[PDB]
């Protein structure tokens, strides 16, 4: 195989090029399942597969590194996908997260409410998104392009994401936007990420590496999630839970990433350069904070 | 002044033979670390299991208080190492069991220093 000692499969340039045309998403083994190791959930090996894969890229990881984590609770009432986030994560990197359901967090501060309502002073270093709607999956309507929290996530990444910074938004055949495809050509790079251990699902995640704050590239994303689900239905990918078991290298290193402030005229090539290659990011450094809207009405 | 006693009703509610809380969150680990009981990363060894820490606070799971005038608590945010023999109930080990603050391990699972 090869694939499946990896911790997941990132979308093939060549696909990424294309022009297909949407068509239903049918995987071939649709309905197989990873053998998880004793007693590891789902989301634990999944957002360990994630990070895994995530060490591979060109991340900005400064001091004082801050990270937001939107739908990171469960019909459980935790967030296991934050544990596994704060692993990773260099001890004393400021992690906050949120979700429309109450639950409980090792998150730094969690706010509770649709991600809509979520405001911050600050800007971020890494973006993680697993906000989904079951009710998406629907097979006997058309598949257009969702709002809802993506319309929120796309402005969220262009007022509040630092230059240099990265994104992780899950997708799946059917919960996606364009907007935000095309949002990706505004990194340096960018991929579709399927764990092995979920390779049965049309999820993926889609990962910005290195926001430049302005196209690279023009990507039409109605066009790239047809090529994204071309790519699913014609490679299957074997499940594998290979990568759960070689833990030794799992920490983010702390690269002490350079962080400036500058403004817009400052930002020529040099800088850009130095953007793309995960070298440096650029936002305030003052304090994090956070408040989350709440709607006050009467029933009396 | 009346408060809950949490801590008593879980553990007369296993005695009773109730089901340990479950949905602890376990973390993929070496199993190589140091066996502290709350650290600020995995620490489990051989003979343990590692945990988000907030998935196995009483107080944190059952939306209660916490037993501190500050209400800080000792474990979220934290990874609790529980031995792999008591992992079917983190919960109700962390509760009723207490770190060494010399050498940080579990009082009688790990602690060797009334040697
Ligand atoms: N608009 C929103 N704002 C914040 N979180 C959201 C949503 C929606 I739509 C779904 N979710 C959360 O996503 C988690 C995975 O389904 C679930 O935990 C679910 O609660
Ligand atoms: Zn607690
Ligand atoms: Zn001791």
């Amino acid at each position: 195989s090869s694939q499946a000692w990896q911790p997941g499969v990132a979308m093939p340039n060549l696909y990424k090029m294309q022009r297909m045309l949407l068509e239903k998403c049918d995987l071939q083994n649709y309905g197989d399942s990873a053998t998880l190791p004793k007693g590891i959930m789902m989301n634990v090996a999944k957002y360990t597969q994630l990070c895994q894969y995530l060490n591979t890229l060109t991340l900005a990881v400064p001091y004082n590194m801050r990270v937001i984590h939107f739908g990171a609770g469960s019909d459980k009432g935790v967030a296991p996908g934050t544990a596994v986030l704060r692993q990773w994560l260099p001890t004393g990197t400021l992690l906050v997260d949120s979700d429309l359901n109450d639950f409980v967090s090792d998150a730094d501060s969690t706010l509770i409410g649709d991600c809509a309502t979520v405001h911050t002073a600050n800007k971020w270093d890494l973006i993680i998104s697993d906000m989904y709607d079951p009710k998406t999956k629907n097979v006997t309507k058309e598949n257009d392009s969702k709002e809802g929290f993506f319309t929120y996530i796309c402005g969220f990444i262009q007022q509040k994401l630092a230059l240099g910074g990265s994104v992780a938004i899950k997708i799946t055949e059917h919960s996606w936007n364009a907007d935000l495809y095309k949002l990706m050509g505004h990194f340096a790079w960018w991929t579709a990420f399927v764990t092995n251990v979920n390779a049965s699902s049309s999820e993926a995640f889609l990962i910005g590496c290195n926001y430049l704050g302005k196209p690279r590239e023009q990507i039409d994303g109605y066009v790239m999630h047809a090529n994204y689900i071309f790519w699913r239905n014609t490679n299957p990918i074997q499940l594998s839970s290979y990568s759960l078991f070689d833990m030794s290298k799992f920490p983010l290193k702390l690269r002490g990433t350079a962080v400036m402030s500058l403004k817009e005229g400052q930002i020529n090539d040099m800088i850009l350069s130095l953007l793309s290659k995960g070298r440096l990011i650029i936002r305030e450094n003052n304090r994090v904070v956070i408040s989350s809207d709440v709607l006050v009405n009467n029933e009396n | 002044a009346f408060a809950v006693d949490a801590a008593k009703a879980y553990k007369d509610y296993l005695a009773s033979g109730g089901q340990p809380i479950t949905n602890c969150v376990k973390m993929l680990c070496t199993h190589t670390g140091t066996g502290q009981a709350i650290t600020v990363t995995p620490e489990a060894n051989m003979d343990q299991e590692s945990f988000g820490g907030a998935s196995c606070c009483l107080y944190c799971r059952c939306h209660i208080d916490h037993p501190n005038p500050k209400g800080f608590c000792d474990l979220k945010g934290k990874y609790v190492q529980i031995p792999t023999t008591c992992a079917n109930d983190p919960v109700g080990f962390t509760l009723k069991n207490t770190v060494c603050t010399v050498c940080g391990m579990w009082k009688g699972y790990g602690c060797s220093c009334d040697q």
